[PDB]
RNA sequence: AUUCAUAAUAACUUUUCGAAUCGCAUGGCCUUGUGCUGGCGAUGGUUCAUUCAAAUUUCUGCCCUAUCAACUUUCGAUGGUAGGAUAGUGGCCUACCAUGGUUUCAACGGGUAACGGGGAAUAAGGGUUCGAUUCCGGAGAGGGAGCCUGAGAAACGGCUACC
RNA sequence: GAAACUGCGAAUGGCUCAUUAAAUCAGUUAUCGUUUAUUUGAUAGUUCCUUUACUACAUGGUAUAACUGUGGUAAUUCUAGA
């Protein structure tokens, strides 16, 4: 009606937010989406949600105005500006360095890296195709889009980046045996790293995927998403270690791991 | 009719009174700017061709020339005329005025002077008037003293002067168009991009014409 | 004066804000609901910042007396206590005053009729000084 | 899955597009002079993608009444063709041609103290009655109607007309 | 920096349920049937037809506001000539 509703409120929010109801207002709302849709992660929610530094919402807007915090090499000096996928957040001095990756449930991290790694992201390249001026032309997962790519990398892999130029290093293919990090369904990112896939074709197209724990389980083709071959890891590899260890069980080493 | 006395010269003004009920018969059925002979009024003015810039009446309604109608009519004014000066964006809007020919409805004329007559020059040109803004612009310089343009702007500058805080303020327009880098340096950086730009990618053709060609002879090496 | 032992818990240093971030544990026998202004001098001897550099709201006293927790928070500099604190507790101290605005009637009444005018408001003032009273 | 993306032809255009703008530092080099380089912001413009959107859009599901059995079509009903118009397919409107389309698996008409849903109250199982209202989505800003600006209004803390 | 032009906002919010029984709406698809303000990402050396009196690009023209001083009507965010 008339025009772009630009005030949502809590008890609306992309509940992997994980934001309360006697605070309960109107909620965060991000910006015009660099990357993806509202499963993105503005910042003034991530100041003090979890990593518990910000008090005010002016003293959190008392902070990048300054061009303190930094992301992808820029430092996007506006408030609520939104998070794509392994989004890098380049820190001040102390150097907290960080890195969103999502939990076995969905939710974030406490994530911190060094400097090391800390210079090239992984996108989902899925529109790939030949432009005005002759140019075959590239997209991300950012749509931070690159002129002259690698010719047949093929749809829907993932590329290693440069973010400061364009200029993707080294791609990846995507066969039967890889590893895979999907994101999107209620089973988001364990691992699964094949077991197998088939045509499905014009529907959806479907992914059989399997962890160490060795139960496989079936997820739509847009939501997966490689970050390397058999027993590869590029990145910093979280602590809950994308397993999704059962119910029961989870309780059951609290009970052991507190150490009585 | 009152007699609003004005002067396109470079300026006067002041509103006087009226008695001439018949020579008024002289002003109506043109609408503003034509023509009024002074003789044609009683001869206190003389050398005066005055035009009439319209005026105003009982319910205040000022003149616009989209009349021949010798009464008010409300109509849909919208951007260039007297009224809307602006508003809600577009607002049409409709208010009414009245236009042509003069009557006793008026109450005030707006007399303003083509010829500057002989008697009566303490009206018009008494004193040249002080008017206050001079030019803003470097291009409103050069020929505003005719420099037959090589003589070099910053001549002229006009500094207004006020003791009262014991350092006189010292302050001039300060105009625009001073062609001095920074506006060439800023202007060579626009020659300078487009020399380092396009060539870094048209260095990158290049390199797509290297890696490929032996590519495309690999699997051209396809036996 | 029971031994109030002013303990902290969950002590993080902000470095990007350059700041300490804690709260006040205290236990106080017969001795209750203890102050705000005393415990920012004897907080200062952990970090010796001044008498008044430290930031801190809370002290919610528990159901019996005797404990009470609070959140505070200190910085370096008082050149710093002026950029990233709260400025309502900046007036609260003794280090801003009071700043003077309009009560919302005349703010909102301020405003309206100067909205509905349209010059700076000297042109007609001239005229209805030559025209009623005229 | 394409006449797709793209490239080149042979041409057209009241030409659309490609800087006459501002802030800090004040540089480098000698061919010492507006010689020449000369950084970073703050804007803004052609295309192509992302988001914000917005528009349509197929499948199923909608209380009560046959003391409502036929409803529609020259005042478009149902299709085809051709054109217009849209931001965009299409009876969305027009010219011509054809005579169709729904229906006792309840069409059509009438009632609703009927905004729909997530949801409430009740509690062996199966339910019954609500849900105007803390969220989602639709509509309205006395009643209708038309409107210029603007990316986006049939806006109503915008406008014109009639009651 | 008081205004005042220029740019974006005013189409989101906030209220109410009057109309509205394959209509809205819930799920479910689709756009190869479409338009985008911004956020992000990349992207124009060729503009001269006088394409050699381009005539200035080491940088053009007017058309005007607040303001000055003159007004009306009783009033209205009423406006005029200079």
């Amino acid at each position: 009606a008339r025009g772009p509703k630009k005030h949502l409120k809590r008890l609306a929010a992309p509940h992997h937010w994980l934001l309360d109801k006697l605070s309960g207002c109107y909620a965060p709302r991000p910006s015009a989406g660099p990357h993806k849709l509202r499963e993105s992660l503005p910042l003034i929610v991530f100041l003090r949600n979890r990593l518990k530094y910000a008090l005010n919402g002016r003293e959190v807007k008392a902070i990048l105005m300054q061009r303190h915090v930094k992301v992808d090499g820029k430092v996007r000096t506006d408030t609520t500006y939104p998070a794509g996928f392994m989004d890098v957040i380049t820190l001040d001095a102390t150097n907290e360095n960080f890195r969103l990756v999502y939990d076995v449930k969905g939710r974030f991290a406490v994530h911190r890296i060094t400097d090391e790694e800390a210079s090239y992201k992984l996108g989902k390249v899925k529109k790939v195709q030949l432009g005005k001026k002759g140019v075959p032309y590239v997209v991300t997962h950012d749509g931070r889009t690159i002129r002259y790519p690698d010719p047949n990398i093929k749809v829907n892999d993932t590329v290693k980046i440069d973010l400061a130029s364009g200029k993707i290093t080294d791609f990846i293919k995507f066969d039967a045996g890889k590893l895979v990090y999907v994101t999107g369904g209620r089973n988001l990112g364990r691992i699964g790293t094949i077991v197998h896939k088939e045509r499905h074709d014009g529907g959806f197209d479907l992914v059989h995927i399997k962890d160490s724990l060795d139960n496989t389980f079936v997820t739509r083709l847009n939501n997966v998403f490689v970050i390397g071959e058999q027993g590869k890891p590029y990145i910093s590899l979280p602590k809950g270690k994308g397993i999704k260890l059962s119910i029961a069980e989870e309780r059951d080493r609290r009970r052991a791991q507190q150490g009585l | 009719m009152k007699l609003n006395i004005s002067y396109p010269v470079n300026g006067s003004q002041k509103t006087f009174e009226i008695d001439d009920e018949h020579r008024i018969r002289v002003f109506f059925d043109k609408r503003i700017g034509q023509e009024v002979d002074g003789e044609a009024v009683g001869d206190e003015f003389k050398g005066y061709v005055f035009k009439i810039s319209g005026g105003n009446d009982k319910q205040g309604f000022p003149m616009k020339q989209g009349v021949l109608l010798p009464t008010r009519i409300k109509l849909l004014l919208t951007k260039n005329v007297s009224c809307y000066r602006p508003r809600r964006d577009g607002e049409r809007k409709r208010k009414s005025v009245r236009g042509a020919i003069v009557g006793p409805d008026l109450a005030v004329l707006a007399l303003v002077i083509v010829k500057k007559g002989e008697q009566e020059l303490e009206g018009l040109t008494d004193t040249t008037v002080p008017k206050r803004l001079g030019p803003k612009r470097a291009n409103n310089i050069r020929k505003f003293f005719g420099l037959s343009k090589e003589d070099d702007v910053r001549d002229f500058v006009i500094r207004r002067e006020v003791t009262k805080g014991e350092k006189t303020y010292t302050k001039a327009p300060k105009i625009q168009r001073l062609v001095t880098p920074q506006r060439l340096q800023r202007k060579r950086h626009q020659r300078a991009l487009k020399v380092r730009n396009a060539q870094a990618q048209r260095e990158a053709a290049a390199e797509y014409a290297q890696l490929l060609a032996k590519r495309l002879s690999e699997r051209k090496a396809e036996k | 004066s029971d031994a109030v032992t002013i303990r902290t818990r969950k002590v993080i240093s902000n470095p990007l804000l350059a700041r300490k971030q804690f709260v006040v544990d205290v236990l106080h026998p017969n001795r209750a609901n203890v102050s705000k202004d005393e415990l920012r001098e004897k907080l200062a001897e952990v970090y010796k910042a001044e008498k008044d550099a430290v930031s801190v709201f809370g002290f919610r006293t528990q159901f019996g007396g005797g404990k009470s927790v609070g959140f505070g928070l200190v910085y370096n500099s008082v050149a710093e206590a002026k950029k990233f604190e709260p400025t309502y507790r900046l007036v609260r101290y003794g280090l801003a005053e009071k700043v003077e605005k309009a009560s919302r009637q005349q703010r909102k009444q301020k405003k309206n009729r100067d909205k509905k005018i349209f010059g700076t408001g000297k042109r007609l003032a001239k005229k209805v000084a030559r025209r009623n009273a005229d």
